[PDB]
């Protein structure tokens, strides 16, 4: 680990998704930069069946604007072989997330309590929806001695609504995915 | 009324910046 | 006066404390138990507090003298399923846990019955803490 | 003679400048043994304390000692896992300290009251006779080395020291084979001070600590044996002046830098200070606590690398700034930290989750749930559990006492040095004593305003 | 960034040079006394 | 010799603004420090102060507050690691993670280290006795305990004392809430120093002002019965006394003045020796004295005392401050 | 507990801890037994 | 106390049901019957007719997506 | 006698006029 | 507009401060 | 930002009414 610490080189069995571009499609898809340091790898997760593992990384990206959007999937192999389908996004944070005024949808203020209910209330009631990605998943680099295939993906998630404040947009994904199928 | 909003803080300058001058020149001048 | 009367067993039988002994086992509660059940709580799980409704509500009825006494003779879950005295400081197991390597069956007993003859001292003061 | 304040120019709350002087040179000697003896008096009474109020159910962080863990991390009295097998061995340097302040007493008291005020032979020095006081400088190096490979020699041969990462548990194990690269050990001295490498606290096994001690031992006889047969250099005349506080103002700053850094050391550092006998460093007990609620969670199914916590971010294990998996929550900041219980998690990535579902050895989660709650917060009145928490817990840490105190005292050293610095120079430049009214040194420059010709 | 990594090393290094050079320049001697 | 030639204008009296060899060190240290401070109070975007990816606006462009305004502590997913220009990726997740705070306070510590030696610079340059110094060790102290021991004590740059007003309002809040520095002895005594040498000030400034020699008339200013060098002293040290030993005993007026003068630097500057140290030694989690809990009754009931009310208050502060960044119940350093 | 051998002192083993605070005041104590000459 | 939208916390209500039973039932979740935990697809005879004794309460009513967002009912956060 | 203001007595009434403006200023604009 | 009010006052101090160093009154000895 | 809009007038006012009186009795007694 002590090769590795500092490093990053963390940055069926453990399916690891490494993205190294996100376009969010602006009103096109340009692509922005990383302000996370580098906590992107989704790792350690015919049909396949999602399961446990980092089947999530928030991850912020950057006009002059932070799109934070959560990177998830939740719900013969040869080099041409695709696993196309589609995944359940979870809201950003979870209700129990509180904004600045206090207010918070599990735990927190119902209405804004610094000022005494009006045009508020959008921001208010907290909600939280689930949204849906598609992934395309290819398959290139097969080896069946060690018994594991890699290849690229694109995936097309939304990004964060902050519990329903702000219109999100689609990001694009691309990347090098690797698993060992046993 | 559909007038300059900054009419108003362009009229006053434009005549007190110049106005304080002459007063600080006179002052100098009597003391 | 009744506040030293506490539970004794599940059949039902109020024993009452002597208010040195209740004291000497309030002490002992401060040396071996204090590390992480200060306050009526556990710091390692906050859902097993040592408090009434939560004892009387544990399988078996640990809210009783010998009760409690039998459970630090044998750490079992809130149910009762697996006897897992290696996690929790057990008076079998010394070897894991030597604070009460020392400790008699009088000190046991202090330790049990001075639990249950808070609650209607304090109240909400010791169940979860005064919030 | 010198003893008053008129024939030394010196208070009485000023008075040990009085010893200063280089004809009192019996009187400097007389007062260092008997602060040395006073030094072996604390080290022989303090651990005798805390020999007769040691309880042996309390492992040894809790009884408050700090003298204990000196003697126990050098494997003399405990054994396996940190278990004091004998009480006798911390009796005897108990009393082999106290027989050593009455020795070192008996000296302080015989050149400050009886013997001669004035010290001659080959034991007259002068502060000025520079050839003589780095030759002392000498010997006080040649010895220090000698000590220093002795403690390695003591760490390889005889006995042994505590390894707290010594597999399972840690036990006293001697060192055979310790590190002697002049690349890794001086490579520690080039590490960033800062998060991550943590400069020299981060030695974290024994071969390191052996190694380097063996080096700085030979290190330090050959700078003795070069200050013995070497006098200063003619580059080191007008550096600084050569009086007697210069030297203690030198002194004065690298012990308190020294002592800055032995603050780190007891409260970053669990190899030189395991913490079997110190308690956990505040990172340790911070990621033991992520590991005792992972733990909860495995038994009552839940998955704990798909779960968010109120940002997004892993509830239990998450990702580095630098993408290594981490405990999550507010204990990401101490992802550096590295106990011997939470080793054998460590992958290749860090918490790797395959030796962390189907591990731990039971052990490892009893360790890390003592460490938990046992976390080094506290106050002046000895109590536990946060701040603003009931009083019950009469408990504060060793690593906070010893990290407190030396911060303290090298706070009050840099101080002290600044204070002896301005004072050596000004004493040797010749205006220590006040402005001359005759001719005062701003009357003699120009001005410094622009107009002014 | 390398290049500033750099610069801000040879910068960092200058500065220092400057004020261990000069404090070896004989600083004693610059007492008003002499 | 060229090298000679600028020794002699670096260590030079006769500069305006005194350089010497700490000043050589201190001038960039703070050109760096007031530059990316400068920048950074104005226009720095959203830090992730707490590593949650919740982003704290602390500069006056995003919509803020001379007030308001804080170059933003660094993120506590760094800790206390170096996080400088050139180990990010970008100038936009530097900017993002709290690098600005890491860059203002590397340079801002050892430019106060290097005025401070500037202080002792000068007074050796002009031949008087070298402690100003000694007396500037106490702000500096202070400050270096809430911008570095504190950070290394708890175990990150973003427990640091926020570069703002309200900032180090919050600062003092959590502080209170985590460590009950009211209840800390040096803190008390630290009080006591301001709050005393603020007496002191006062107290002295009064005396002076008070028995001052009749040179002017009354419509002038009394300031010009002094000029700038003259030998005489410009005030009755016997009628000042006289008035303050009336005023309480005997025995209490300082007759001397050289004593005086080093009691009023003695008091506000031990004082806040010793509450930098408190600072400090809370760094370590030793926190101030406890009474919780403290006055029972005869059955064991908790009467309550004013430390308690005092409790109180501090956990209302307790469990409020980083809100979504506990997952545990323990807070820990 | 100090070994049973030599468990006579009892609060000696008290006195010798806090024995060096008092030689700073004994300092103080012989400087006014000369009067702080 | 439902059986698709409550926590473990509000489990330890019942008279002896912490924590397998309670960990169980919440593991494998949405549940479309409410006698559907009495199946058990993974425990055993004591949990079965334990379980079997407590059906007086449980429920199949509503699983809220702001209450199940990864361990939300094992670990809320909220002690 | 007329009045004065000298050049010290102008710069601190300049510094005491532009950080008290300063500092009322964040609570003029509230 | 608030920062404008906020960034010019602090320029003002600014440059009183550069007045009153640069641009002193000397203090003349007697 | 909802902020005061006088609020500019009322810092700008506060704090060179008063300097230029500052700077009038500076430069009468400078001359
Ligand atoms: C400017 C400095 C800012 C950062 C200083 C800092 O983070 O100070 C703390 C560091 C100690 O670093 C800590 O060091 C630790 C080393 O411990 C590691 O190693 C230990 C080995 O047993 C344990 O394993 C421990 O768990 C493991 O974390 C980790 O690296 C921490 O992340 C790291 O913060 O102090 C040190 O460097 C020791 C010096 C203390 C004084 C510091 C002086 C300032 C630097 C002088 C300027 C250099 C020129
Ligand atoms: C570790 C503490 C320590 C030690 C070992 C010494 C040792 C010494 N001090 Mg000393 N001192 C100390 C702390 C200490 N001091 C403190 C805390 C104060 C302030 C009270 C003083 C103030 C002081 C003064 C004013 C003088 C000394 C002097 C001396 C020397 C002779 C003592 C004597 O007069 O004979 C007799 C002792 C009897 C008990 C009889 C001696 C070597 C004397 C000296 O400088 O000799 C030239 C002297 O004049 N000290
Ligand atoms: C190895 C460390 C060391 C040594 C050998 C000295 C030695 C000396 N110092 Mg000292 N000094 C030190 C550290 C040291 N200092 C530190 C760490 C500080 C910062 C606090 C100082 C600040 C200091 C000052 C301000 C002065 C000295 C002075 C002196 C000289 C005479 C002191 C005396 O007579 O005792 C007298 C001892 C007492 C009167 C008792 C002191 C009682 C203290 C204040 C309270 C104890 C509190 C304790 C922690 C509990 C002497 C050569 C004097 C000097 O300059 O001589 C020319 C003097 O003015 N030092
Ligand atoms: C580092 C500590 C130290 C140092 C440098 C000295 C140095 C000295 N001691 Mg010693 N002494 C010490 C500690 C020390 N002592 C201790 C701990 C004790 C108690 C056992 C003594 C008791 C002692 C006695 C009885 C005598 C000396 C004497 C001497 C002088 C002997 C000169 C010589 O050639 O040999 C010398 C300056 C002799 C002396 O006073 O010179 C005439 C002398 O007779 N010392
Ligand atoms: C604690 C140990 C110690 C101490 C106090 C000293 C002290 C001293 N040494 Mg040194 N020395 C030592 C260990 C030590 N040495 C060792 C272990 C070795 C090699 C095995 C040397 C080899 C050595 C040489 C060759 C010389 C000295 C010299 C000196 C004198 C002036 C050095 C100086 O100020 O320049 C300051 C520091 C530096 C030049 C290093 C740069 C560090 C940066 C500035 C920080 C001074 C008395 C000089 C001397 O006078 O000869 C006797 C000199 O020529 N020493
Ligand atoms: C006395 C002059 C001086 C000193 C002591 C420093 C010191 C420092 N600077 Mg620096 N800097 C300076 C002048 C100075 N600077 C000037 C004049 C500029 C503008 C031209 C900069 C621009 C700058 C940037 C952009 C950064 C630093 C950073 C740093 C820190 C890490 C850099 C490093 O390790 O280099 C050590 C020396 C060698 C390796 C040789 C460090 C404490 C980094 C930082 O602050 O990290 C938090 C950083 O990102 N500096
Ligand atoms: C101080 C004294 C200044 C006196 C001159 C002011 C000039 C007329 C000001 C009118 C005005 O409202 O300005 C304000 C305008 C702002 O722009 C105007 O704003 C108005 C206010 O609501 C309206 O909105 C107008 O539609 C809009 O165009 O700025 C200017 O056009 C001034 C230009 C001056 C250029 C001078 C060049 C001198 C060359 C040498
Ligand atoms: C010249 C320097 C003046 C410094 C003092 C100014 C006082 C604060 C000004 C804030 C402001 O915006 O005022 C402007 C307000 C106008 O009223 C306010 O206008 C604002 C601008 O949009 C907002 O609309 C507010 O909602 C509205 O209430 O007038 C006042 O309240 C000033 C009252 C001052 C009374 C002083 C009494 C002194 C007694 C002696
Ligand atoms: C940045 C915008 C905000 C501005 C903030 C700055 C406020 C400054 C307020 C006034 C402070 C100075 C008072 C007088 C000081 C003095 O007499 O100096 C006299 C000196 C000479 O020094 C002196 O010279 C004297 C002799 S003589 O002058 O050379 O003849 C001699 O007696 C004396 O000892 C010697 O020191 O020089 C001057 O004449 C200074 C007067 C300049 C007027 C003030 C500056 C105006 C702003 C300039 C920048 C324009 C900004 C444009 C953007 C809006
Ligand atoms: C003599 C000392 C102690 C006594 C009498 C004691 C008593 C008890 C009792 C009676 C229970 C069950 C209560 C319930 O869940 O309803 C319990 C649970 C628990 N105790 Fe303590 N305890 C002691 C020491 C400790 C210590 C030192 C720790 C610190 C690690 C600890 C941690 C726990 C935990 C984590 C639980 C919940 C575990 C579970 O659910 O099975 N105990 N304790
Ligand atoms: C010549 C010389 C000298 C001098 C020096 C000096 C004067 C110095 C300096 C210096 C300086 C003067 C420096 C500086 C600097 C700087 C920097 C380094 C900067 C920065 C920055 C940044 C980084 C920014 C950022 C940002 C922010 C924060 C916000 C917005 C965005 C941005 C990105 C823009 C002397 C005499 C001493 C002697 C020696 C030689
Ligand atoms: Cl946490
Ligand atoms: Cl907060």
């Amino acid at each position: 680990y002590d090769d590795i610490r500092g490093s990053g080189l963390a940055n069926i069995r453990s399916l690891c998704l490494q993205p190294q571009t996100f376009l969010v499609e602006t009103f096109r898809f340009v692509e922005g930069k990383l302000l996370t340091r580098s906590s992107f790898t989704l790792d350690q997760v015919l049909t396949f069946v999602e399961q446990g593992g980092f089947d999530f990384q928030p991850v912020t990206v950057q006009n002059g604007d932070r799109v934070p959007l959560l990177f998830t999937v939740k719900g013969t192999i040869r080099p041409s072989t695709r696993f196309s389908g589609s995944f359940d996004v979870p809201p950003y944070r979870t209700s129990s997330f509180i904004d600045p005024k206090g207010r918070g949808l599990a735990v927190g203020y119902d209405a804004a309590v610094g000022i005494p209910r009006e045009a508020f209330s959008r921001q208010n009631n907290k909600s939280f929806k689930v949204g849906t990605g598609n992934i395309v998943l290819q398959v290139d680099r097969v080896n069946q001695s060690t018994g594991e295939i890699s290849g690229s993906f694109e995936s097309q998630q939304p990004s964060d609504t902050d519990f329903g404040s702000k219109p999100a947009m689609t990001v694009k994904i691309l990347g090098q995915f690797y698993s060992r199928i046993t | 009324m559909e007038t300059n909003k900054l009419g108003f803080v362009a009229s006053v300058l434009f005549v007190f910046v110049p106005t304080v001058f002459l007063l600080i020149l006179y002052i100098q001048t009597a003391s | 006066a009744n506040l030293r009367t506490i539970p004794l067993n599940e059949a039902g039988d109020t024993v009452t404390l002597s208010l040195e002994e209740f004291t000497r086992g309030q002490q002992k509660f401060n040396n071996a138990c204090a590390i992480c059940h200060l306050g009526g709580i556990t710091k390692t799980n906050p859902n097993v507090g040592l408090d009434t409704e939560s004892l009387a509500g544990a399988f078996p009825d640990r809210n009783n003298l010998e009760g409690l006494v039998d459970y630090l003779h044998n750490p079992t879950t809130y149910d009762g399923l697996t006897e897992i005295s290696e996690l929790h400081p057990s008076t079998k197991s010394s070897d894991i846990y030597p604070k009460m390597r020392n400790l008699t069956e009088d000190d046991l007993r202090a330790i049990s019955g001075h639990i249950l003859l808070m609650p209607k001292i304090r109240g909400d003061q010791w169940g979860a803490g005064k919030t | 003679p010198g003893y008053d304040e008129a024939t030394s120019g010196y208070a009485w709350w000023a008075g040990n400048a009085r010893l200063i002087t280089p004809e009192l040179t019996g009187r400097f000697l007389g007062a260092h043994v008997a602060h040395a003896g006073l030094v072996a008096l604390w080290a022989g009474g303090m651990l005798l304390f805390e020999v007769s109020h040691f309880n042996l159910s309390k492992p040894m962080y809790e009884q408050g000692c700090i003298l204990m863990p000196h003697i126990a991390t050098l494997g003399i009295g405990v054994g396996q896992s940190g278990e004091i097998t004998s009480m006798f061995p911390f009796f005897a340097i108990g009393v082999a300290h106290l027989i050593g302040s009455a020795v070192l007493g008996i000296g302080g008291m015989y050149h400050a009251i009886k013997g001669p005020e004035k010290l001659y032979g080959f034991f007259q020095f002068d502060w000025t006779d520079r050839a003589k006081v780095a030759q002392i400088l000498g010997f006080h190096i040649a010895i220090l080395g000698i000590f220093a490979l002795l403690f390695a020699a003591k760490a390889m041969y005889w006995g042994g020291l505590y390894d707290p990462w010594a597999p399972g548990g840690g036990d006293v194990r001697l060192v055979t084979n310790p590190t002697l690269d002049p690349r890794i050990i001086f490579g520690y001295l080039i590490k960033r001070p800062t998060g991550g490498e943590g400069w020299i606290v981060s030695v974290n096994n024994l071969e390191d600590i052996i190694g380097g001690h063996i080096w700085i031992g030979c290190i330090l006889i050959a700078g003795g044996i070069w200050h013995i047969l070497v006098p200063p250099l003619r580059w080191t005349y007008n550096l600084f002046p050569w009086t007697g506080e210069t030297y203690l103002s030198q002194s004065l700053g690298n012990v308190a830098g020294q002592a800055f850094i032995a603050a780190a050391f007891i409260w970053f550092n669990n190899t030189a200070y395991p913490s079997v006998f110190y308690g956990p460093t505040v990172p340790e007990s911070s990621q033991a606590q992520s590991f005792v609620f992972l733990m909860r969670d495995q038994g009552m199914g839940a998955d704990v690398a798909s779960a968010q916590g109120p940002t997004g971010l892993g509830k239990y294990l998450q990702r580095s700034p630098t993408g290594e998996i981490i405990f999550g929550g507010e204990t990401m900041r101490f992802w550096d930290a590295r106990a011997p219980w939470l080793e054998p998690l460590r992958g290749k990535n860090g918490l790797d989750l395959d030796k962390l579902q189907h591990d731990v050895q039971p052990w490892q989660l009893r360790r890390a749930a003592e460490y938990m709650t046992h976390s080094p917060i506290g106050s002046l009145n000895s109590v536990a559990g946060l701040a603003t928490e009931s009083n019950a817990f009469n408990y504060v840490s060793p690593r906070t006492w010893l990290a407190s105190a030396h911060f303290i005292f090298g706070f009050f050293f840099l101080v002290g040095h600044l204070w002896h610095a301005g004072r050596a120079r000004a004493a040797a430049a010749g205006f220590e004593t006040g402005l001359d009214r005759e001719d005062e040194p701003v009357l003699s420059m120009a001005p410094i305003d622009p107009s002014l010709r | 960034m390398v290049t500033l990594k750099i610069v801000v090393y040879l910068t960092v290094s200058f500065f220092v040079g400057l004020f261990i050079f000069g404090f070896l320049s004989g600083d004693p001697a610059r007492n008003p006394s002499g | 010799s060229q090298w000679e030639r600028f020794c002699q204008w670096i260590t030079s009296t006769e500069n305006r603004l005194y350089i010497g060899w700490f000043g050589v060190l201190m001038l960039p240290l703070l050109g760096v420090s007031i530059t990316v401070f400068v920048t950074a109070f104005i226009a720095a975007p959203p830090v992730d102060i707490d590593g949650i990816r919740e982003p704290l606006s602390g500069s006056l462009l995003y919509g803020n507050n001379i007030i308001t305004a804080a170059v933003v502590p660094t993120s506590n997913a760094i800790g206390l690691h170096f996080y400088p220009i050139w180990e990010a990726a970008t100038l936009d997740e530097w900017l993002y993670n709290g690098g600005p705070y890491q860059m203002i306070a590397f340079h801002y510590i050892p430019a106060l280290l290097c005025y401070l030696g500037r202080e002792w610079e000068l007074s050796y340059r002009l031949g008087m006795r070298p402690w100003i110094c000694i007396a500037y060790s106490a702000p500096v102290a202070a400050t270096i305990s809430v911008f570095l021991i504190y950070p290394i004590g708890q175990g990150s740059f973003s427990d640091g004392l926020p570069m703002g007003i309200s900032g180090t309002f919050n600062f003092m809040f959590v502080f209170q809430a985590e460590h009950n520095i009211l209840m800390h002895p040096f803190h008390m005594l630290g009080v006591a120093g301001v709050l005393g040498g603020s007496l002191f000030c006062a107290m002295h400034g009064s005396l002076v002002t008070s028995s001052l020699v009749r040179e002017t008339s009354d419509s002038q200013s009394q300031n010009e019965g002094y000029k700038f060098g003259q030998e005489e002293e410009t005030y009755n040290i016997l009628a000042a006394h006289g008035y303050f030993g009336r005023l309480i005993f005997q025995y209490a007026s300082f007759n001397n003045s050289r004593q005086l003068h080093f009691f009023l630097a003695a008091w506000p500057v031990v004082c806040i020796w010793f509450v930098a140290l408190g600072i400090s030694t809370m760094a370590f989690n030793l926190n101030g004295f406890n009474f919780n809990h403290s006055v029972l009754d005869s059955q064991g009931r908790v009467l309550p005392s004013w430390a308690d009310v005092v409790n109180r208050a501090s956990l209302g502060f307790e469990v409020m401050h980083e809100r979504n960044a506990h997952n545990f119940p323990l807070d820990l350093a | 507990e100090l070994p049973e051998a030599y468990r006579a002192f009892g609060p000696l083993i008290d006195v010798l801890p806090i024995l060096p605070i008092f030689f700073l005041l004994l300092a103080f104590v012989w400087q006014a037994s000369v009067g702080f000459r | 106390i439902d059986v698709n939208n409550t926590n473990i916390a509000a489990f330890r209500k019942h008279r002896g049901l912490y924590p397998t039973i309670a960990g169980k039932v919440v593991s494998n979740a949405p549940y479309d019957s409410i006698e559907d935990i009495l199946d058990i697809p993974g425990l055993r005879e004591v949990e079965k007719d334990r379980l079997q004794k407590n059906m007086d309460i449980f429920t199949i009513s509503d699983p809220v997506p702001a209450l199940v967002e990864g361990a939300d009912r094992f670990n809320n956060g909220v002690y | 006698q007329p009045v004065e203001l000298n050049r010290t007595s102008l710069y601190l009434g300049l510094l005491v006029v532009f950080v008290t403006g300063l500092l009322f200023s964040s609570y003029f604009f509230n | 507009m608030e920062a404008v009010a906020y960034i010019l006052i602090f320029a003002c101090i600014i440059g009183t401060l550069f007045f009153a160093i640069a641009f002193r009154e000397p203090p003349k000895i007697t």
